[PDB]
């Protein structure tokens, strides 16, 4: 089919875009982060061993927060004003995601640790669960 | 069953041709010291005591045995081991020295005449300042004259400089097991009368070869494996007279070979902490080295090797043998190496014969060299220190390389010479069964199943 | 296919005392093998499954051991039934393969 | 009492046809895999063919393949082993085994045996 | 247990077999493709990280499809009579995996395109089904 | 928040308290597995490869037993009584997982083998309930 009719496609395409329109395009980047005794014998092996080693860095957290397996994942922990105050329409069509990461880059990890405790308290409450049936 | 949708499958077996990089698998009983070998198994992971086979019914594969990567693989290694196993050992740049050099007549029978020579030269010593005289027996192969005891030079003094290989280190042959990577697989073909190509009705998976003895010969397959059924005739084109012939038999011929002489070994110290080992007098009498084979024996292979050429030439055509046509030492003759020495022999008195279209033994000369220059290289040698004390070796013929000669028309008579040379020939007369493949676990087939939202 | 030598090819033992049986396997199998005895004109039976375990309901004199390519069945005392044929079988590499079969004589 | 017991014998002339059944009882056959053994006299134990619990997947030896068909009939609970073209060499007596679990290879439960002869 | 019943199981050891016999073995064959400075210095080394690459490589195509965790997995797009006008029956009881993949090798990448999409369609809708609560 | 209100959390620190106590920080463990030509050379690089390996090997066992991207999965496995017979309060309550994993590391290859045939089971079960519709 015509997909979403867009005028071109590639690695890195959308980035000055707005954020609404750049999460239509996610599996593009996604399917370029693996592959897409001389002196060059070993710039070729450290460099693909760094690679891999990034790739499951980032998958692990994923996995651990319960988003694996998925390109836009939603979870259970509310959004803190102090983070950001802006409006979701100022976000979502007048911002980049270059210009989004700079503003929050300071509360990153303070997100990250919320995230994995409350899969951990998901995952206590369904083993209880099932094991009252 | 129209509404049809896309099932996806992990984990199918299916394959496709493939090249990669194999290592190799070395016996755990290797490891009790024996770390003197040229094969550096010290390095090689140990093999799995209970090797797994799995058998494939009902599949069908195509190999072809002259486009075969795991022999180029091989070569490789083999030479590359070689050439490391010689790095920690003396250089031998001083012995390139003018010789004075006299016949060796002292109770020698007619046939040794003019193949000693009885040399002495000035040595440098362990001190800088001061020279040794000394002297040193060497073959006759070894020393070219320069223009009475007439002056000479080792041979190799205008090409390079000899290597002293290390008198510790044996080359007594170990077998060797090549084991793929995961995500790829080994196929072996069963067939008993597989003749190296074409598609092979019986076959089996395995992650590693069986031990294969880098065994190295001209004109002759030594140590080898043997047939099942009949004597198997493999070529690229049978029909082209430019491609060698390779021979399988059916059961073993013994070689007897011997050096009679008993040599003995000095020690001469040309700087610190370095020696050169020299030969010094023959205890006893002077006589020529040899091999046997039984003359009944071999008849009976010879023919049965006829048998099995007339499928290819028809019944009534004569078959007949010759000894090789020319070239250099290494190729006319029959190439090998007995516990320590380098043997050239003469293979002049097997293959004569002709074959119409309806207790003793045989001997044959053999000659010894001490500069030796392996994998047809140019610019490496290596020098092969004396052995002392008499010298005897027993091994099995398990094949043969044959060449044929272009005659015009059908002359009804066909022409096989001995050739060696290329030591490719060598290892695809034991990798001629195996294949490797790569492996595509991922599938896509339609089914009545759909995915629930 | 692996070859399963077994020796020796007859062994005559009185009832009581020891009796020993070989079986050699061309190539290492594990601990893959098993023991069967098949009386003269009866359906044979499963003695020892594993190379080292008894096979149920069979009696605790019979005794086996070994792994990787030999393998020996001993048996504690030899009574009047014991006498028949004893062969070893293999189920390491696809075809399955027996051996020749010992004859033991009272 | 699980037991296994065969039928069918006779004599053959060479080139013939000879049809085996091997009728089980004591147990759940369709939950099991057969096999077909033969013990020439003066010989050892050879394998023959063999098939799968459900009749799915069958296997056959070298010298007998493209002349043998095995077959199982889970509803009577049989076992049959046809036999084409037959040879001298196919003399022996035929035991039709059973194979206990799906990681236990062994046998464990064996059959009578029938005696086959070939002859002119 | 019996388990299936089998004669025997190894690796690759049902290629002979239909395409419904073999899909029983699916685990055989997965669990063996992940382990199943003198001159060997490198040829251990290379080796175990192509091994590595390829089967992250095969696994991240099973996570953008959807079927992530799963030997046979369900999917949403119907099959085109184009690429094959073969019944169901003598496809699963009359051809092997290896006959099946000449057959069908043309048309992969269409496939593989088509699935991406249908996941894609699919995660978005979810996201947009959970808003609107 | 104050979580679980713990005196200090930090890797293998609950080797040896009780499993019941022990299995609220999973994650502590988890997160540390995988980061946390000279002499120098080949000894930095085969460790890191040694490192993946043994980290994917782990993870594909998950895999095939269906409890992917888990800390604690349920399975429909029911325990033998010969693997142990002690109870469940002198076990979760009076042990620790060091005493436990030598009690039943004689059994472990057996729970292994039946954990991926319960899970095969049920893969095919699943497929074939949704050809029904
Ligand atoms: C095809 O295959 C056949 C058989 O596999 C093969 O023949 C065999 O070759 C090897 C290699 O030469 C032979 O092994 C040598 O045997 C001699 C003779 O000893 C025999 O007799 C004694 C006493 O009965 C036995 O104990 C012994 O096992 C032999 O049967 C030995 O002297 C050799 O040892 C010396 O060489 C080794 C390797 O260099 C050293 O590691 C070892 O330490 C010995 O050297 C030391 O002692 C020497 C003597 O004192 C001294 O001179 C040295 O400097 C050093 O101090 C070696 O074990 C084997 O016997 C052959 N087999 C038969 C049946 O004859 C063929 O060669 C092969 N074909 C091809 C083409 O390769
Ligand atoms: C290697 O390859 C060989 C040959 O390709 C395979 O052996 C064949 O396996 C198939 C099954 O996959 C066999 O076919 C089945 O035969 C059964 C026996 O009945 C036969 O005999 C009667 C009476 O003579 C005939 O009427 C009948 O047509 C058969 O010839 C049948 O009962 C089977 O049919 C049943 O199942 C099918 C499919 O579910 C249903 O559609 C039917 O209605 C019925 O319920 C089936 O036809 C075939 O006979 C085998 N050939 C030989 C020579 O043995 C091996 O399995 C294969 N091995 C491996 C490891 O892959
Ligand atoms: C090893 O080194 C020695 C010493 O350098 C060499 O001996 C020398 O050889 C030369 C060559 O002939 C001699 O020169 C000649 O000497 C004779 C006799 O004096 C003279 O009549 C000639 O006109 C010429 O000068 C030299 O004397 C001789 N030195 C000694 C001390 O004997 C020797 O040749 C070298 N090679 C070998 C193999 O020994
Ligand atoms: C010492 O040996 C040499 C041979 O190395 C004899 O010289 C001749 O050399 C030619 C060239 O190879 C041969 O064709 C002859 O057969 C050799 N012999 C004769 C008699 O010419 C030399 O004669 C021998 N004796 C001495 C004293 O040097
Ligand atoms: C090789 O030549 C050397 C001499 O250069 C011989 O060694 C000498 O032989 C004489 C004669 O018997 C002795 O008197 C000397 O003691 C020996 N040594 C030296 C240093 O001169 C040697 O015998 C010759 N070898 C052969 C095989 O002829
Ligand atoms: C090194 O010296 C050898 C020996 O002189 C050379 O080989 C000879 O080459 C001539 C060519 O005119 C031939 O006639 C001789 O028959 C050769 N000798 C032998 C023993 O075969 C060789 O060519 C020289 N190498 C270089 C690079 O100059
Ligand atoms: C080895 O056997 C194969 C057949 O299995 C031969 O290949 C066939 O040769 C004939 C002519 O002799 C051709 O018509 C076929 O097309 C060939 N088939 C294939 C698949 O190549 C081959 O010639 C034989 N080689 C030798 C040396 O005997
Ligand atoms: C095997 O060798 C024969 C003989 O060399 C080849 O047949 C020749 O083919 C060329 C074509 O390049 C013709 O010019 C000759 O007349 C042919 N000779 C004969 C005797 O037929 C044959 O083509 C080779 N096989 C293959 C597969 O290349
Ligand atoms: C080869 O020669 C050596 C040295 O002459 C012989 O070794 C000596 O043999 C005698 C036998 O009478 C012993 O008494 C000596 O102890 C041995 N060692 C020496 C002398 O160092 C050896 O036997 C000879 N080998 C043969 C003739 O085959
Ligand atoms: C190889 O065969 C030759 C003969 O063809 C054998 O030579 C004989 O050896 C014995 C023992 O030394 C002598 O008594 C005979 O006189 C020799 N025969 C002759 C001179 O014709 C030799 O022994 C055999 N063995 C080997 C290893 O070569
Ligand atoms: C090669 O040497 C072997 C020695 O191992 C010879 O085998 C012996 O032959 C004699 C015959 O005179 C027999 O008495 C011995 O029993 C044989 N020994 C063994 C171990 O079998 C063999 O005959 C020789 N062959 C040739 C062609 O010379
Ligand atoms: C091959 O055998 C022949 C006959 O036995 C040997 O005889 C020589 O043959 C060449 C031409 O082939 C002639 O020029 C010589 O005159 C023949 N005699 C001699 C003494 O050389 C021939 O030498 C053998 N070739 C090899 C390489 O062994
Ligand atoms: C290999 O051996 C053969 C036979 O011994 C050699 O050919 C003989 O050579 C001698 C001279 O050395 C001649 O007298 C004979 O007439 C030759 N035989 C025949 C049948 O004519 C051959 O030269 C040897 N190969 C070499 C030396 O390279
Ligand atoms: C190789 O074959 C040749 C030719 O048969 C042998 O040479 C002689 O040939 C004549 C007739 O051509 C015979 O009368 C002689 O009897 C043959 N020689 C002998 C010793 O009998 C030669 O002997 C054979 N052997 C070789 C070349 O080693
Ligand atoms: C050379 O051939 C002989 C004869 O086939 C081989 O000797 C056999 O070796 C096997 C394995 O050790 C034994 O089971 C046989 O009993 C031996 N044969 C005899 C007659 O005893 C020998 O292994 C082969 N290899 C060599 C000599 O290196
Ligand atoms: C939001 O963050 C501010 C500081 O960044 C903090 O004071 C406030 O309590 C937070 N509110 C939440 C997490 O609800
Ligand atoms: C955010 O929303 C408020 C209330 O609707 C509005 O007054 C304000 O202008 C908005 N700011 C934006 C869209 O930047
Ligand atoms: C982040 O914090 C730094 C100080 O740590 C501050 O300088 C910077 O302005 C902050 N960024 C934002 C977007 O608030
Ligand atoms: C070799 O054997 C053949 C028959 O096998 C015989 O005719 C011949 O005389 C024997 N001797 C020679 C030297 O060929
Ligand atoms: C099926 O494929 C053919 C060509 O391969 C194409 O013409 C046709 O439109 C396709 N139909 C579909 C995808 O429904
Ligand atoms: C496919 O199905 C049609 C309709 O039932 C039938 O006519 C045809 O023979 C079938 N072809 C097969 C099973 O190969
Ligand atoms: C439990 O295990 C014992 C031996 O460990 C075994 O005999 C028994 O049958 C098993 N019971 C099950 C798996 O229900
Ligand atoms: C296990 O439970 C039984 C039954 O309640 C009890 O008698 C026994 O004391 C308990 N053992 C423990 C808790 O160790
Ligand atoms: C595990 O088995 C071994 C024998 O293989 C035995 O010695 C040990 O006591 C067993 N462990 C337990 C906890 O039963």
């Amino acid at each position: 089919a015509v997909g979403i009719g867009a005028v071109f496609l590639g690695f890195l395409g959308a980035a000055g875009s707005t954020m609404g329109a750049a999460s239509m395009t996610l599996t593009v980047q996604a399917r370029n982060l693996l592959s897409g005794l001389t002196v060059w014998g070993i710039k070729q092996l450290q460099a693909r061993v760094l690679a891999v080693e990034r790739y499951l860095r980032d998958q692990q957290l994923l996995g651990i927060w319960g988003c694996s397996g998925k390109l836009i994942c939603c979870t259970n922990v509310p959004w803190n004003s102090s983070w950001s105050n802006r409006n979701l329409s100022e976000i979502w069509d007048n911002m980049t995601w270059l210009q989004w990461d700079k503003e929050i880059s300071n509360y990153t990890q303070i997100i990250y640790g919320l995230l994995e405790e409350s899969q951990n308290q998901q995952e206590k409450n369904e083993q209880d669960l099932l094991a009252l049936d | 069953a129209e509404n049809l949708w896309v099932t996806v499958y992990y984990g199918v077996p299916v394959w496709k041709d493939a090249e990669t990089t194999l290592f190799c698998a070395s016996d755990a009983k290797a490891y009790e010291t024996e770390k003197h070998n040229v094969w550096a198994t010290h390095a090689c992971v140990p093999t799995d005591p209970n090797p797994q086979e799995i058998h494939l019914e009902n599949v069908t594969e195509e190999f072809n045995m002259w486009k075969n990567n795991m022999v180029e693989q091989m070569h490789t290694d083999i030479i590359s081991l070689w050439d490391q196993s010689l790095k920690p050992c003396v250089k031998l740049t001083p012995l390139c020295v003018t010789l004075q050099c006299t016949n060796v007549t002292n109770n020698i029978t007619d046939d040794m005449r003019g193949e000693l020579k009885n040399c002495s030269f000035n040595m440098t010593t362990e001190l800088r300042d001061k020279k040794q005289k000394v002297y040193s027996l060497f073959y006759r192969l070894d020393v070219v004259q320069i223009n009475s005891n007439k002056e000479y030079r080792l041979i190799n003094c205008n090409t390079s400089a000899c290597t002293q290989a290390c008198p510790k280190v044996s080359f007594e042959p170990i077998p060797i097991h090549y084991c793929a990577p995961a995500g790829f697989a080994i196929l072996k073909c069963k067939d008993k009368k597989f003749n190296g190509t074409g598609p092979c009705p019986s076959v089996s998976t395995v992650q590693c070869t069986h031990g294969i003895k880098p065994v190295v010969s001209t004109q002759l397959l030594l140590n080898g494996s043997l047939a099942e059924e009949e004597v198997m005739i493999r070529s690229e084109n049978i029909t082209n007279n430019a491609k060698n012939i390779l021979v399988q038999f059916n059961t073993p011929v013994q070689i007897n070979c011997t050096r009679p002489n008993n040599n003995t070994r000095k020690s001469i110290r040309i700087g610190p902490g370095q020696a050169f080992y020299a030969t010094g007098d023959i205890i006893g009498d002077i006589r020529q080295a040899h091999c046997n084979v039984s003359k009944a024996t071999w008849n009976e292979t010879l023919g049965k090797v006829v048998k099995q050429l007339r499928k290819h030439f028809g019944n009534n055509t004569i078959i007949r043998f010759a000894n090789s046509s020319g070239g250099d030492l290494e190729v006319t003759t029959h190439s090998f190496n007995c516990g320590g020495e380098f043997f050239y022999c003469n293979t002049s008195g097997l293959f004569n014969s002709t074959w119409i279209s309806n207790n003793d033994s045989i001997t044959l000369p053999c000659r010894i060299k001490q500069i030796i220059n392996m994998w047809q290289r140019i610019g490496q040698c290596m020098y092969a220190p004396p052995i002392q004390g008499v010298i005897r070796c027993v091994s099995n013929i398990t094949g043969l390389i044959l060449t044929r000669d272009g005659g015009s028309t059908n002359s009804t008579t066909e022409t096989f010479r001995p050739g060696g040379g290329d030591m490719r020939d060598n290892w695809r007369s034991e990798l001629y069964k195996y294949k490797v493949v790569k492996i595509e676990p991922l599938g896509v087939a339609p089914t009545r199943c759909k995915r629930r939202v | 296919e692996i070859v399963m030598t077994q020796s020796p090819a007859t062994l005559s033992v009185s009832p009581g005392e020891r009796a020993t049986l070989s079986c050699r396997a061309s190539q290492g199998v594990s601990s893959n093998l098993a023991w069967y005895q098949q009386k003269p004109g009866q359906a044979p039976r499963l003695l020892i499954h594993g190379a080292s375990t008894r096979a149920t309901g069979s009696p605790a004199r019979f005794s086996g051991s070994g792994s990787g390519t030999e393998f020996t069945l001993t048996i504690s005392s030899l009574q009047s039934e014991d006498f028949a044929v004893y062969s070893c079988q293999q189920y390491h590499n696809w075809p399955w393969t027996f051996g020749q079969g010992t004859k033991v004589e009272i | 009492e699980v037991q296994l017991v065969e039928s069918g014998e006779g004599l053959v002339q060479p080139g013939g046809s000879l049809r085996l059944s091997c009728a089980a009882s004591g147990f759940t056959f369709s939950s099991h895999a057969m096999h077909w053994v033969r013990q020439a006299p003066g010989k050892g134990l050879e394998y023959v063919s063999a098939i799968s619990s459900e009749g799915g997947s069958t296997y056959y030896a070298d010298s007998v393949r493209g002349r043998f068909i095995i077959s199982r009939d889970n509803s009577k609970n049989t076992l049959y082993l046809q036999m084409g073209s037959l040879r001298a060499e196919d003399m022996a007596v035929y035991y039709c085994a059973r194979v206990t679990g799906d990681y236990n290879w062994y046998f464990d439960l064996w059959g009578r045996g029938t005696l086959v002869t070939v002859s002119s």
